[PDB]
């Protein structure tokens, strides 16, 4: 099997 | 058999977050003072 | 059998974050003072 | 068998974090002062 | 299997 | 398998 | 006026001999 | 007006020897 | 007016002999 | 006499002993 | 005598002993 | 004697031993 791990982080100002 | 530890952290800190702005530390570990 | 850690950590800090802005430490780590 | 560490972190810091701008700082690690 | 870890910031300002 | 590890950083300013 | 004072300590007295210290005044440490 | 001041220290007074001492005043560590 | 100030140390007082000592007052550390 | 870890202060890392 | 590991203060890092 | 690792002050950094 596969075991991606990811995370992400959008941010406006 | 085999381990296995995964570990995700996402922190998001604002503007002063543990800050000791304008603050007055005085502090001792140890030592001596003989005012 | 076989180990395996993984760590994924996303930091995002605001303008002063754990700042001494402006204060007054006074810090003694052993040592002595005779005043 | 076999060990297997993975690591990733990505920071992201504001203006000034954790800075001594303007403090005053008097630190002692041992040592004497007879004054 | 594949271990993809992946992580993104988009930041507009 | 394949352990593609990537990460990104999208800064406007 | 008079004035006195006596001060007599034996040993080790406000010692950190054999001791870890992890100390931290302000500041950021990741990881 | 008189004034007296006597101090004996005899061994590793305030001492640190053998300590493992991490210290931080501000700053940054990463990892 | 009088005054007096007498001071005794014998041996290792205030010493970091043998110490770690790893020491930050602002700056970076980067892994 | 020891093959395990002996740690006195940790603050994060890995330590596979 | 010793084949693991020994830290006095550890921040972050990886130890494998 | 050892064949381990012993470590005073670390701060990120491997060490395999």
């Amino acid at each position: 099997g596969y075991e991606v791990h990811h995370q992400k982080l959008v941010f406006f100002a | 058999s085999g381990y296995e530890v995964h570990h995700q952290k996402l922190v998001f800190f604002a503007e002063d977050v543990g800050s000791n702005k304008g603050a007055i530390i005085g502090l001792m570990v140890g030592g001596v003072v003989i005012a």
